[PDB]
């Protein structure tokens, strides 16, 4: 119960040096935070590309259930954070998951005009 | 000379977060080609809940600039739950789009130092004096200073601050100037230097008092 | 966005009157490493020769490419007025960049210098801040130096801020300096000193300050 | 020969107000500075075109003997202060005129690649 809490601070902030060292303890890699997320949402969106895997890597959800319906590969997609979204569909990230609204990943492509993003998120 | 459109995004200022309880953000961007179209700012959340009603503001610089920004309040109860809020900016001959996002700045907390001085009577101007104001080792770096005279806020146009800079150690420091006229010290000499500051407990100030007389 | 800017600086006040060698430095920054190499040339407006100038290269943090020059000038030729060019050069570079920079102009008027110790603060009461106000001087040029029993520190001890306009004319600047017990200990004496070319005479003003009067 | 002095060090300043209000006492528009100079030279090089004509009218010259040869055409093409270049030449500035090195106002135009520069210099 205590434990998770500290951690995903640093899964924003991107204390590595903690954040492999929480789970060093058995942190629950499944955390969620006022707001359903996983670690695994906030790594997703800023460059903590470094931590990212970290969390799949003591097993978290590849598709984790945010409170407005958004699983970190949503997460990702905010954020031109690229070569994040990449290692997401290496192992299967849902391609079609649903937000509450009725939103998923290959949405945002172009809710930013973003040409690379629709370029990769019509593959898998 | 050069021109690059950059983009900036603000965090709320503390006084507006703590005290006030109305905090916004704003996305600045800088050295846009006049009657060039519009520019479009876009505002979004992470979580993707709505955002409210932001304002928009243009100035056209005497650099040939055009100045552009948007100013979006925020909920201070999303904000300092970790909100996360993006400004995207749209343009006509725009290669790729603009993004900057923003979130409470986290990492370990530290209240700020608090020092007050007044300059002594330098020759000529003898109707003037300096209040200077070291607020020092405080983290994050979100700080707002402001200056009271007889226990009121005073314009804060009335006052230079400066942008926070590391100190030697982990947290940061920041310098408050503040010119006085003999008016005003003499009616009551008693003028205040107060920060607020996340760190600061409680209700987020911290305050010192100087006189231009020891 | 990547976009590379170029920075062409005046002769610190201190290198100038007190030093008598002055240098200025162009500075370009933001530039993709390995796109082969940036030339920055270096002339003046007279057309007399330039010294040989020193250039820095150095990957950034971002990953960009931080370059710099640094050109020895004549303390003569600066203070009548030379104009200096760097000129910027590069093969993904549209039009070329040119800075230039000649000695600050208009009136003068020397710094007021005001050195402040803080009170001990909790905890760490083995250190103290020593803090500097300088203002009211122009042009905006100035040095600012510490020294503890007459004798300057290092550079990197201190913090300074950036010229700042004052309400008035002139220009203000703050000096932070953190301090230990065993410094000031064994002598209780410090010095901000500013070096502008206003004060008279040479160009020199400084208050001391001790943590316990 | 005292109000030239302080005439000058404007006519880099870009004090309109004073330089308009210094040939009102009757200025030396053919002054010099310590390298022989022209007001005029200074005028060209920065963008103080409010003020290059002042001179052109209070009937600087044209031409003048910058002690390293330079007349102010070329403390103009020094500088990408462009606008200023075209006037000289609206009435004649020499456009052939050599430094002391054996340099003219054609010669700057590649010493700077400036394309624009080499464009305008092959008209008059």
């Amino acid at each position: 119960s205590d434990l998770g809490k500290k951690l995903l601070e640093a899964a924003r902030a991107g204390q590595d040096d903690e954040v492999r060292i929480l789970t060093a303890n058995g942190a629950d890699v499944n955390a969620n935070d006022y707001w359903g997320h996983t670690p695994l949402h906030l790594a997703a969106m800023l460059g903590h590309l470094e931590i990212v895997e970290v969390l799949l890597k003591n097993g978290a959800d590849v598709n984790a259930t945010g409170n407005t319906g958004r699983t970190p590969l949503h997460l990702a997609a905010w954020a031109d954070h690229l070569e994040i979204v990449e290692v997401l569909l290496k192992h299967g990230a849902d391609v079609n998951a649903q937000d509450k609204f009725g939103k998923t990943a290959f949405d945002i492509s172009i809710d930013n005009g973003n040409e690379d993003l629709a370029e990769i998120l019509q593959k898998l | 000379n050069p021109r690059c459109v950059s983009a900036y995004l603000s965090r709320p200022s503390p006084f507006d977060l703590f005290i006030r309880k109305s905090p916004t953000i704003t996305c600045l961007v800088v050295d846009l080609a006049p009657s060039k179209g519009t520019v479009n700012l876009t505002w979004s959340r992470a979580s993707g809940k709505p955002v409210n009603h932001s304002t928009r503001k243009e100035e056209k610089q005497r650099n040939g600039t055009l100045t552009v920004t948007s100013t979006l309040p925020v909920g201070t109860r999303d904000w300092i739950e970790g909100e996360t809020y993006q400004c995207r900016v749209t343009h006509p001959h725009l290669p790729r789009a603009l993004m900057r996002s923003t979130t409470k700045t986290s990492g370990p907390r530290a209240a700020p130092e608090v020092y007050a001085f007044a300059t002594p009577e330098w020759p000529g101007s003898r109707d003037k004096r300096t209040l200077a104001c070291l607020i020092q080792n405080f983290m994050p770096e979100d700080i707002s200073v402001q200056w009271l005279h007889n226990e009121v806020q005073l314009p804060d146009a009335r006052h230079s601050t400066t942008q926070p800079r590391k100190t030697k150690g982990s947290g940061f420091f920041v310098f408050s100037r503040l010119e006085v006229t003999r008016a005003e010290w003499e009616q009551k000499d008693e003028f205040i230097c107060r920060a607020v500051h996340e760190a600061a407990s409680p209700s987020q100030t911290v305050q010192r008092a100087v006189s231009v007389n020891p």
